């Protein structure tokens, strides 16, 4: 797997409860099936002296989400997005498009309902067998 | 300064 090389940028996912629907940013540290990653945004300590490292499943990893027609495109009610929240990307569904150009996003998993600015949203992508979508 | 404890939703 080309992207899984030590030093490579990856988005990390969890099967763990409370982390349903999130991609956090990170890099590979070692590959042996499980491998070791270092989060970019999470730390062991509240003081940020020690980047969080974990052993996860390759199933759980993926390349950095693909990157100007893409970002200028409008967001619609019903579009699947990731919202940047708690320092990672969480998938929810756009429930409302607001007058000031903000958006209300429903998170099916946590029953949360949160408003965001466009700069806080990216289009949701899926990574399937080496391909995006 | 985000931690797993203050990042988890559950
Ligand atoms: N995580």
């Amino acid at each position: 797997p080309s992207y899984l090389k030590p030093g490579s940028a990856v988005e990390i996912s969890s099967d763990e409860i409370g982390f349903r629907g999130s991609w956090y940013m990170g890099k590979v540290i070692t590959i042996p099936v499980k491998c070791q990653v270092e989060y970019t945004t999470l730390f062991f300590d509240k003081e940020g002296t020690k980047p969080l490292k974990e052993v996860v499943d390759m199933s759980q990893l993926r390349p950095p989400a693909p990157p100007e027609i893409e970002k200028k495109k409008k967001i619609v009610v019903g579009e699947e997005v990731d919202a940047f929240y708690n320092d990672g990307w969480w998938e929810g569904d756009v429930t409302e498009v607001l007058d000031d150009g903000k958006f209300s996003v429903f998170f099916r998993s946590s029953k949360e309902q949160i408003r965001f600015r466009k700069d806080e949203l990216r289009f949701h992508r899926e990574w399937v067998d080496g391909a995006w979508k | 300064a985000r931690t797993k404890q203050t990042a988890r939703k559950s």
